[PDB]
RNA sequence: AUGAUGAGGUUAAUAGGUUCGAGGUGGAAGCAUGGUGACAUGUGGAGCUGACGAAUACUAAUCGAUCGAAGACUUAAU
RNA sequence: GACAAUGGUAGGAGAGCGUUCUAAGGGCGUUGAAGCAUGAUCGUAAGGACAUGUGGAGCGCUUAGAAGUGAGAAUGCCGGUGUGAGUAGCGAAAGACGGGUGAGAAUCCCGUCCACCGAUUGACUAAGGUUUCCAGAGGAAGGCUCGUCCGCUCUGGGUUAGU
RNA sequence: ACCGAUAGUGAACCAGUACCGUGAGGGAAAGGUGAAAAGCACCCCGGAAGGGGAGUGAAAUAGAACCUGAAACCGUGUGCU
RNA sequence: UUAAGUUAUUAAGGGCGCACGGUGGAUGCCUUGGCACUAGAAGCCAAUGAAGGACGUUACUAACGACGAUAUGCUUUGGG
């Protein structure tokens, strides 16, 4: 429960950060945001791992629209990738489908950078 | 409120003894060369 | 707030012009003086 | 003899450069470069480039073995300073000093 | 506030996740039925649930570096 | 040789030091003048020499002459540099990631999502301003941070009326 | 027996100009490489800036923000503490 | 070793001295410009368009001068 901005803006940035990285398996961010986002993402992955329309309509409540370009032709949806792609990978896996990697400080403000990636 | 008397070179330096920066905790990359910050990533190799 | 000096080309040239100086004895005295100092601008 | 190099009028304030400089002073050239690369202050890359150039012409000029080299001495001196202002309340302006500094590094072997 | 104190650092439950639970809310969606409907009942103390409680190494506390004794002299007593 | 006197503000009296110039005499100087620096030197004081370093072309001494002739204080004037201090501040506001570029990206370009104004943060134009407009380069300084970017810099262009 | 760059003109420098005011008007700062540009070819670190060699020069510990280079002020080393 | 007593080393940092640097531009030396006078010339220019400017002129041209559309000059007499 860490913050940064205001309570709603925090929500927005969290849905944005969560939808991203589903979109692309890994992203670069502040260590603080990484530690916040990891929860929201593993949770979306359990909604995906349930499979029911209930938990789908439920994942929809947080996750952003996006578009996603599948390899070669055709277009998915971040939702569709949550349920129809990522969840397939993680069925046998218990909890914790996420890791934070410690990049160290960036130039502009010296904030500590980290990579956050899937398996 | 203002200082009522100027600080001497001596006072000002005594006030500065704790104003260093610590040398970063660091460690050698195993078989990669350039050293990195502790409990931090080994980079692209 | 409304500061003093709202520029106006016409009003600036009336009142403060070469011609406006010339129009009276004193304005000629002014141009005389500025010519004596040798202002690169003179009246403008 | 035991080689040196200098960078002049870098636009960082001398107080600031000196902080990074204290960590490096008296250290082996390799770990000096390490501490330099990891210390995340603004003067670190500048000081780094200076130490690099110093070891460089410590080899190409005086032909020392680079690995035995030590940071015999490092410091920064006040340079000329650019002077600017900063408008304030009630219409007063007030001074600002964009200070600059001469950084110096000198590497070494044994006495002769 | 920062430091500091304290709980831990794989011979590991320190946090996060996961599966449970307390407590909070009060009967989810989907379907079915009853209505012309607005709605109602059933499925079903349902669903959801931050900080609280357990269990579980699935994610992360990796590798590593720094500091830290060899014990002065005199006099009296074994 | 004895003997006497010698605290001192306003203030009176006296004798001197040093600075610039001038006159006359007499000298020093690239085998290194003035100046600057350092020193354990000398005289009762102001002050005077000597050695070493620096410096690179001028300068003392004696007698006299004349003065823009001596600084610590004027909330004195100008300039430099401190202290406060790595302190106050960085000027109303939602941003995130992916991909570029680059010596270097929180800050530049492209992209998706999100957000804010919408009798206006939109679209025109008068006043005023006078190349800030466009393109390609650039990054010292300006930009309250960064900068590969810019109302900044360089080079080259751009305003077409019988109604 | 006038000044010698805070002096002497406000102005030794493209001064009644930067700049300031609606205007009348007010009104600066800023001189010195060297005998000669001989103004550092070339190698090296750097994007550059800047620097170390190598050279020009009597000298660049005269290198352009360039004669001499005081003090305040800022630093690095240490003998006694 | 036990008891009683006595001393020291440590310098995070500071002080005095010294050495080597940086900033800054005093000081010395220098003078292109000033300052006060001396002797003599000279004491007016203008509608035949002045004083003072504006805009232009050069291979390249921003600025100062010079010059004007015959423009960074034209003819002419003399000097060189
Ligand atoms: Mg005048
Ligand atoms: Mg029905
Ligand atoms: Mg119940
Ligand atoms: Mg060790
Ligand atoms: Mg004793
Ligand atoms: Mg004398
Ligand atoms: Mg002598
Ligand atoms: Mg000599
Ligand atoms: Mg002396
Ligand atoms: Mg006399
Ligand atoms: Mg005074
Ligand atoms: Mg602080
Ligand atoms: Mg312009
Ligand atoms: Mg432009
Ligand atoms: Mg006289
Ligand atoms: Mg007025
Ligand atoms: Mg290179
Ligand atoms: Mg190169
Ligand atoms: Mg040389
Ligand atoms: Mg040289
Ligand atoms: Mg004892
Ligand atoms: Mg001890
Ligand atoms: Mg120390
Ligand atoms: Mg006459
Ligand atoms: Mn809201
Ligand atoms: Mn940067
Ligand atoms: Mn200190
Ligand atoms: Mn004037
Ligand atoms: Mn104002
Ligand atoms: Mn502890
Ligand atoms: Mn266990
Ligand atoms: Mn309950
Ligand atoms: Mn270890
Ligand atoms: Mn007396
Ligand atoms: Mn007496
Ligand atoms: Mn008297
Ligand atoms: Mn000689
Ligand atoms: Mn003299
Ligand atoms: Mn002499
Ligand atoms: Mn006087
Ligand atoms: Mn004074
Ligand atoms: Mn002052
Ligand atoms: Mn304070
Ligand atoms: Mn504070
Ligand atoms: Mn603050
Ligand atoms: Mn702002
Ligand atoms: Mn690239
Ligand atoms: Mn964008
Ligand atoms: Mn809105
Ligand atoms: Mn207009
Ligand atoms: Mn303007
Ligand atoms: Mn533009
Ligand atoms: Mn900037
Ligand atoms: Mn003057
Ligand atoms: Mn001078
Ligand atoms: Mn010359
Ligand atoms: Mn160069
Ligand atoms: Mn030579
Ligand atoms: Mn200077
Ligand atoms: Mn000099
Ligand atoms: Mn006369
Ligand atoms: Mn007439
Ligand atoms: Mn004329
Ligand atoms: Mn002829």
């Amino acid at each position: 429960r860490k913050l940064g901005r205001t309570s709603d803006q925090r929500k927005a940035m969290l849905r944005d950060l969560a939808t991203s990285l589903i979109i692309s398996e890994r992203i670069e961010t502040t260590e603080a945001r990484a530690k916040e986002v990891r929860s929201v993402v593993e949770k979306l992955i359990t909604l995906g791992k349930k499979g029911d329309l209930a938990s789908r309509r439920n994942a929809a409540k947080t996750l952003r629209n996006v578009e996603i370009l599948n390899e070669d032709e055709t277009t998915q949806t971040a939702l569709q990738k949550l349920f129809g792609e990522i969840a397939e990978r993680y069925t046998e896996r218990q909890g914790g489908y996420t890791r934070i990697l410690k990049q160290g400080p960036r130039r502009g403000d010296g904030a500590e950078s980290v990579i956050i990636e899937l398996v | 409120a203002v200082p009522k008397r100027r600080t001497s070179k001596t006072r000002k330096n005594k006030r500065r003894t704790h104003f260093k920066i610590s040398v970063p905790g660091m460690t050698e990359c195993p078989n990669c060369g350039r050293e990195y910050k502790l409990s931090h990533r080994v980079c692209k190799n | 707030v409304k500061r003093t000096y709202q520029p106006n080309k016409r009003k600036h040239s009336k009142v403060h012009g070469f011609r406006k100086r010339m129009s009276t004895k004193n304005g000629r005295k002014v141009l005389a003086r500025r010519r004596r100092k040798g202002r690169k601008v003179l009246s403008a | 003899m035991e080689a040196k190099a200098v960078a002049r009028t870098i636009r960082i304030a001398p107080r600031k450069v000196r902080l990074v400089l204290d960590l490096i002073r008296g250290k082996n050239a390799a770990e000096a470069i390490a501490i330099l690369k990891l210390t995340n202050k603004a003067s670190s890359p500048v000081i780094e480039k200076v130490l690099m150039s110093a070891l460089a012409n410590a080899e190409h000029n005086y032909d020392m073995n680079t690995d035995e080299l030590v940071v015999k001495e490092a410091y920064a001196n006040e340079g000329p300073t650019l002077k600017r202002f900063r408008p304030r309340a009630q219409g007063r302006a007030s001074a600002i000093n964009k200070r600059t500094s001469h950084i110096t590094i000198v590497v070494s072997d044994g006495k002769e």
